[PDB]
């Protein structure tokens, strides 16, 4: 536990979380909830 | 302004799963027959009183021209 430290965060991260495919469920009053180009795009910063 | 109540079920795939040219030139033999069976009257309408009246003009012309020659 105590051997992942900043550096080994941002290397995992950007193995499952950077730039990749998601899914999504939902349920109820959801009219006002955003689409999945919304969400696909996010998946990266276009500012760094 | 903006509100209607609803009820659905949607299903939606992911962009980078499937093939994004390809539907372009899939059936057109089938896709032109159904463009000219269903607009044949919008364009006989549109053309029709064109071809009719440069006819009429061409042939006038033509014989105003050939009774002025002596």
């Amino acid at each position: 536990i105590d051997a992942v430290d900043a550096s080994t965060i941002k290397r995992v991260a950007n193995r499952f979380i950077y730039d990749k495919d998601i899914a999504i469920a939902a349920m109820g009053p959801i009219q006002r909830l955003p689409d999945y180009n919304w969400f696909r795009r996010r998946t990266y910063w276009n500012r760094y | 302004k903006g509100f209607v109540p609803m009820k659905a079920v949607t299903y939606g795939l992911s962009p980078f799963q499937q093939k994004i040219m390809p539907g372009l030139w899939k059936d057109l033999p089938t896709k032109i027959h159904h463009k000219v069976s269903e607009n044949w009257i919008s364009a006989t309408l549109l053309l029709g009183p064109l071809v009719g009246v440069y006819s009429y003009v061409q042939n006038y012309q033509e014989k105003e021209k050939l009774s002025h020659r002596y």
